[PDB]
């Protein structure tokens, strides 16, 4: 601790007085991830193995809530033709707790791959569907030219070429009727320099990339404060209180001492927060319990030592903490070790603070 | 940034992408801390007067 | 079913002021002894809410638009209003939402509902073994193509007929977040003749309905087959607005005060 | 005229004064 | 940034792309306004003295 002052002062000669060096902190001794048992598994493989999807504007969706979803089967690595994801892959999504999940399924063309992206425009992006800028999920694409393609074109799937206005992200228009194409309203049936807005795909197994269909699956993720009953392979991880640990509770990952409190929460209220809008007390997602989040102990380190030419005696002063582990004394400033307490009063030499001073004597 | 919580950025965006969002919190909180220190050094001159 | 009652007459809209009404818990986050300022869809203080009533020969059932969310305040004696019907066309052409209170639990179903002209849930013969339980359902003739179904926790409701001024008060807030339907519920006894009693109360979240259907209009299921009548009741229809409130939280997490900074 | 302990949880440390109020009354 | 005019950026680039150019204009004007306020606090101490 004397050498900590030497590197703090950037010199080998420590002058007589009190000097601040470092900051002590209690590190977490364990990791407690507490979540109840799993209910079912998400159809992660059924959306990829489905026989046929919907069109781009008609896209079908399967809503699966209460994450974590099924992490066992993961096709994110070299399974399909095109894998473009944001954030972390579903391999790392097993540690995240999301409220609702929207699985979108639609088939696009070759030149339409660049048009599918969050916050990006395009022919089918504006006129059919656009991914929202809040999209945290993965965009999966595979080459269906050996299946969905038909001789002479596949007209089952449809796409809207023209529309009176551009669709906002996360908006659905299924209308197949005849509407205004250009700037001149043609009053229904095609004519008067307008065009039939809906169009059929030309999927041909024998043509190039532009005419090749690509099955695209979009997993839309929504994170809220709602509780999550499934996180990772480890569920219970039996609770240990009165210790500094790394906790993950209802999808909230943090480090702090876990202490039981008398705080009364309403049945719909999952967790509280303090004046700083940070996690204060959370409730057990498994059983009925209310647990308080206590920050682990920390504070500043003060070194009380005389001059280098005096002696090597060093008195370490901890700021605002009581030392229960451990010449161990306690003052209003905190734990003070390496010094002796004299009931007599002397002139202040090296101030400790709170009306107490330290000195080097016999 | 995306979120003010540190555990969110580390658990959401990849380490190469997370360094960009964390740097946004560093620069803002650095200016916020330098603003407090600047105001305290000004109030220190008034209390000494 | 398809025949309206003989006592059915559309009553003129009347308006009245809602003192603190429109305040609710904005989220599920607990707070203690702090002042939280948030902006959501609220009913402003001292605003005007529509006043409808029903008696034993004036029975009004107009259809009102639903856009950004609404505020319902229902003062009751025998609990005349057992629920509401939601939807766009309010028929079997599309999906419809019904919240039915049977005085046991909250029944919520989304299906294709064939809509009778005068929704009615039969309650009769209170002389012997009354139980005040529903018997005939005249509300919908058939149902199919159900995209959603929900059953809430068991509740308690007093359906016994009473006389004198109003007693029970049930206030509801119906809003739509990205297709998700969230219902707020609060029940307290009051002494009321006409208008609204002056007071302050916060509404607790009741149920969450991840449905996603569009609703442009709403109506209650009425009652209290052309010879059927209704009891004495009054209810209030408000309209939520993007207002900012300052909420005062106590040590137990209940709102003891609210301030609308858009008024004065 | 606690807010002290609440701010000490976020890393804001309130340092105790060297001169106590009882010693202030003695100088007075 | 590209230009100091706000209407020039919104009417040219895309809404997702314009957020990058506008952020450069904001952070530049935050430090300039913070410099003036800091300069006034120091000058006010001399006037108060």
């Amino acid at each position: 601790p004397l050498s900590e002052t030497k590197c703090t002062l950037k010199s080998f000669t420590v002058e007589k007085g009190i000097y601040q060096t470092s900051n002590f902190r209690v590190q977490p001794t364990e990791s407690i991830v507490r979540f109840p048992n799993i209910t079912n598994l998400c159809p992660f493989g059924e959306v990829f193995n489905a026989t046929r999807f919907a069109s781009v504007y008609a896209w079908n969706r399967k809503r699966i809530s209460n994450c974590v979803a099924d992490y066992s089967v993961l096709y994110n690595s070299a399974s399909f033709s095109t894998f473009k994801c944001y954030g972390v892959s579903p391999t790392k999504l097993n540690d995240l707790c999301f409220t609702n999940v929207y699985a979108d399924s639609f088939v696009i063309r070759g030149d339409e791959v660049r048009q599918i992206a969050p916050g990006q425009t395009g022919n089918i992006a504006d006129y059919n569907y656009k991914l929202p800028d809040d999209f945290t999920g993965c965009v999966i694409a595979w080459n269906s030219n050996n299946l969905d393609s038909k001789v002479g074109g596949n007209y089952n799937y449809l796409y809207r070429l023209f529309r009176k206005s551009n669709l906002k992200p996360f908006e659905r228009d299924i209308s197949t009727e005849i509407y205004q194409a250009g700037s001149t309203p043609c009053n229904g049936v095609k004519g008067f320099n307008c065009y039939f807005p809906l169009q059929s795909y030309g999927f041909q197994p024998t043509y190039g990339v532009g005419y090749q269909p690509y099955r695209v699956v979009v997993l839309s993720f929504e994170l809220l404060h709602a509780p999550a009953t499934v996180c990772g392979p480890k569920k219970s991880t039996n609770l240990v209180k009165n210790k500094c640990v790394n906790f993950n509770f209802n999808g909230l990952t943090g480090t702090g001492v876990l202490t039981e409190s008398n705080k009364k929460f309403l049945p719909f209220q999952q967790f509280g927060r303090d004046i700083a809008d940070t996690t204060d007390a959370v409730r057990d997602p498994q059983t009925l319990e209310i647990l308080d989040i206590t920050p682990c102990s920390f504070g500043g380190v003060s070194v009380i030592t005389p001059g280098t030419n005096t002696s090597n005696q060093v008195a370490v002063l901890y700021q605002g903490v009581n030392c229960t582990e451990v010449n161990v004394f306690q003052t209003r400033a905190g734990c003070l070790i390496g010094a002796e307490h004299v009931n007599n009063s002397y002139e202040c030499d090296i101030p400790i603070g709170a009306g107490i001073c330290a000195s080097y004597q016999t | 940034a995306i979120s003010s919580v540190l555990n969110d950025i580390l658990s959401r965006l990849d380490p190469p992408e997370a360094e960009v969002q964390i740097d946004r919190l560093i620069t803002g909180r650095l200016q916020s801390l330098q603003t407090y220190v600047t105001q305290q050094l000004i109030r220190a001159a008034e209390i000494r007067a | 079913q398809c025949v309206n009652f003989t006592t059915r007459t559309q009553l003129p809209p009347a308006y009245t002021n809602s003192f603190t009404r429109g305040v609710y818990y904005p989220d599920k986050v607990f707070r203690s002894s702090v002042l939280h300022s948030t902006q959501d869809l609220f009913l402003p203080f001292f605003s005007n809410v529509t006043w409808f009533h029903a008696i034993h020969k004036r029975f009004a059932n107009p259809v009102l638009p639903f856009n950004d969310g609404v505020y319902f305040a229902s003062t009751e004696k025998s609990n005349i209003i057992r629920g509401w019907i939601f939807g766009t066309t309010l028929d079997s052409k599309t999906q419809s939402l019904l919240i039915v209170n049977n005085a046991t639990n909250v029944v919520i179903k989304v299906c294709e509902f064939q809509f009778c002209n005068d929704p009615f849930l039969g309650v009769y013969y209170h002389k012997n073994n009354k139980s005040w339980m529903e018997s005939e359902f005249r509300v919908y003739s058939s149902a199919n193509n159900c995209t959603f179904e929900y059953v809430s926790q068991p509740f308690l409701m007093d359906l016994e007929g009473k006389q004198g001024n109003f007693k029970n008060l049930r206030e509801f807030v119906f809003k739509n977040i990205d297709g998700y339907f969230k219902i707020y519920s609060k029940h307290t006894p009051i002494n009321l003749v006409r208008g609204l009693p002056q007071g302050f109360s916060a509404l607790e979240p009741l149920v969450d309905l991840p449905i996603g259907i569009n609703i442009t209009r709403f109506q209650t299921l009425h009652i209290s087959s052309s010879g059927w009548t209704a009891g004495a009741a009054a209810y209030y229809v408000g309209y939520l607005q993007p207002r900012t409130f300052l909420l005062k939280y106590n040590e137990n997490g209940t709102i003891t005060d609210a301030v609308d900074c858009a008024l004065d | 005229t606690d807010l002290i302990c609440a701010q000490k949880f976020n890393g804001l440390t309130v340092l105790p004064p060297l001169l106590t109020d009882e010693m202030i009354a003695q100088y007075t």
